[PDB]
């Protein structure tokens, strides 16, 4: 069964780093984008950054621009997101989800579908 | 030119060998079905960094 693991999560002072790691396991890790989807305490989703089948991502969040990086590695189907600049606000869970759409599947290629979604962390900051 | 002779006694000689030549050309392979995905890789939207 496909299996979305991720890990990361823990209390680190503001103005660290941070680098979350997401694990695939049950399909061809190579025909899906990755994404990366917060989750505030007690509100909304917030898209926060994905990366497309050939290992190129596709932009980050307009309030988070500058600090998160991205990276994808498909020999050991593992994403990693590193983080920069850590602050109080940066308190959330974290969802990597995948697209549906298999690439040149049927115009241009498919990002979107996040439909199977694993367990998120709980990665929180304070002084 | 055979007998390496001039002159040519009477009888029946053998001298070279009658063969038909080929006409043209010819390749052959089934239905090609299976083609690279290098598409992929250049029209790709997006390049790694």
């Amino acid at each position: 069964q496909v299996q979305l693991l991720e890990s990361g999560g823990g209390l680190v002072q503001p103005g660290r780093s941070l680098r979350l790691s997401c694990a695939a396991s049950g399909f061809t890790f190579d025909d899906y984008a990755m994404h990366w989807v917060r989750q505030a305490p007690g509100k909304g989703l917030e898209w926060v950054s994905g990366v497309s089948w050939n290992s190129g991502t596709i932009g980050y969040a307009d309030s988070v621009k500058g600090r998160f990086t991205i990276s994808r590695d498909n020999a050991k189907n593992s994403l990693y997101l590193h983080m920069r600049s850590l602050r109080a606000e940066d308190t959330a869970l974290y969802y990597c989800a995948k697209a549906v759409e298999m690439v040149r599947g049927l115009g241009a290629d498919p990002e979107y579908g996040m439909d199977v979604w694993g367990q998120g962390t709980t990665v929180t900051v304070s002084s | 030119c055979t007998l390496k002779s001039f002159t040519v006694e009477k009888g029946i000689y053998q001298t070279s060998n009658f063969r038909v030549q080929p006409t043209e050309s010819i390749v052959r392979f089934p239905n090609i079905t299976n083609l690279c995905p290098f598409d992929e890789v250049f029209n790709a939207t997006r390049f790694a960094s």
